[PDB]
């Protein structure tokens, strides 16, 4: 990819003594850039990752290059260990395993052999936006190499600590514009859209009488959000496109999941059921609407479903939802003549959550994506299958929300 | 057969509830509740009832975007 050689030209310029951060999309090949840099340096390279799936991907890249089984390419994890050799090495480690404090499973010595014997020379950190934390400062404080590299896709955080990475690892060298990359490769056009649904009177006065995170249980459970949600679901099913529903709250995800009758993936869920739901979403055309929480978004991103719906949201964590949204957008690439990606933000008027979703839309403006407002698409008035459209169901839902407030 | 002078206020139900909250905090504001989108309000407060509205929609909206 041209931008990858545009990033490698900086390494080809000076050669020795360099450190910086390279911003590349998730769908791009930053791991290939790490492989090329590993071929240019030829030394013990350590790749800092947070999940085993990324370790398996880096191992697949090592297989795409050459060798992995002979005593040279090592693997560090809490399950097994593998030997290494000087002058050339490729190993992937976990942040929580290298960090620690005093808990030990007779494996911290195996890491202190890679760090004690001084077999290093190249540092690779996956997702640098997570570095602003004490454990990563300890990791950097326990390592020292000749060349450092930071592979990440985003860096927008409101912790005011992203600027420290300019001296902890190095200043950002190349930031690729996702619009020009969309022109190089169709990574699904980004259509940002907020749905403005009216707010009922009872949920408005009860919403004002509530506060903190409890008023979210009155912002999400609005009947017009159920009507507009069903209208968007039936609309996308009529267009023949799969639907992914995001929710920062597990309770709302279970409510919409059970009322819509679709599979759901949330916390404390068996992994076999998660894999079954994933296979049903990949193969079965009857399941075109999935309800995914943060566990289903951080662990895996699927290239299907051009329809992304956002209902639940948390205060301040708008940039993280923009990063996950960006992961689902960049995950969809196949060079199509159309390829229209639709992001909907179900927001209710006069609520305290839309005013942060606007900050998320500001983050979506900083990336160059297109944003437009949507009050209501004509067609919901012709859907007799809408729930909570009658005053009876609205009063019953009001009583259910009041009971939910009495439980919390 | 009876006629009283007041101030007819026409607004959406949410703004109506907000005006009812103004009358709940300051009193001597709303004279009658006509329907879901109309209210009988003391005229000498209307400007205030307007201005306070702006204030309560300035505290609600926030959005500094800075």
């Amino acid at each position: 990819r041209p931008y990858q050689e545009k990033s490698l030209s900086k390494m080809f310029g000076n050669g020795r003594a360099r450190s910086g951060i390279i911003v590349l999309p998730c769908g791009a090949g930053k791991t290939l850039v790490g492989i090329t840099a590993a071929c240019t340096i030829k030394k013990s390279v350590i790749v800092l990752c947070t999940s085993s799936v990324s370790v398996m991907q880096w191992r697949q890249q090592f297989l795409x290059x050459x060798x992995x089984x002979x005593x040279x390419x090592x693997x560090x994890x809490x399950x097994x260990x593998x030997x290494x050799x000087x002058x050339x090495x490729l190993v992937v480690s976990t942040y929580s395993m290298v960090a620690n404090x005093x808990x030990x499973x007779x494996x911290x010595x195996x890491x202190x052999x890679x760090x004690x014997x001084x077999x290093w020379g190249f540092i690779i950190l996956d997702e640098v936006h997570v570095v602003p934390a004490a454990m990563f400062r300890r990791v950097v404080s326990t390592i020292a190499a000749h060349a450092k590299l930071g592979l990440t896709a985003t860096l927008v955080r409101e912790d005011d600590k992203i600027g420290d990475l300019n001296f902890l690892i190095g200043p950002k060298l190349y930031e690729a514009n996702w619009m020009e990359l969309s022109q190089k490769g169709h990574i699904a056009n980004v259509q940002c859209a907020e749905v403005w649904c009216p707010m009922t009177a009872e949920f408005y006065q009860e919403y004002l009488r509530e506060t903190a995170r409890k008023r979210m249980l009155l912002y999400i459970m609005n009947p017009t959000k159920f009507q507009a949600c069903q209208f968007l679901i039936q609309y996308h099913e009529r267009r023949g496109d799969k639907i992914i529903v995001f929710s920062d709250n597990v309770y709302a995800l279970q409510e919409y999941a059970l009322k819509m009758g679709k599979p759901f993936i949330y916390g404390s869920t068996p992994q076999q059921e998660r894999m079954n739901i994933l296979q049903n979403f990949q193969y079965n055309d009857q399941i075109n609407t999935i309800f995914l929480s943060k566990v289903g978004d951080t662990s895996i991103d699927l290239p299907e479903a051009t329809c992304l719906i956002q209902i639940s949201s948390h205060y301040g964590s708008r940039r993280q939802e923009a990063q996950r949204l960006g992961r689902i957008l960049r995950a969809k690439r196949r060079n199509d003549e159309g390829f229209n990606a639709f992001f909907y933000s179900l927001v209710s008027k006069d609520t305290q959550e839309m005013y942060y979703s606007t900050k998320r839309q500001a983050f979506l403006v900083d990336q160059g994506y297109a944003f437009k407002v949507i009050t209501h698409l004509h067609g919901m008035e012709n859907i007799p299958n809408l729930a909570y459209a009658s005053p009876r169901e609205r009063r019953e839902l009001l009583q259910e929300v009041l009971l939910k407030n009495e439980e919390a | 057969a009876r006629a009283r002078k007041g101030a007819l206020v026409q607004c959406d139900p949410s703004i109506k509830a907000l005006i009812l909250q103004i009358d709940a905090k300051m009193s001597d504001i709303v004279l009658e509740e006509l329907d879901d989108t109309h209210l009988l309000v003391n005229p000498s407060k209307v400007e205030f009832v307007k201005h306070e509205l702006n204030r309560l929609l300035s505290k609600n909206i926030y959005n500094p975007m800075d």
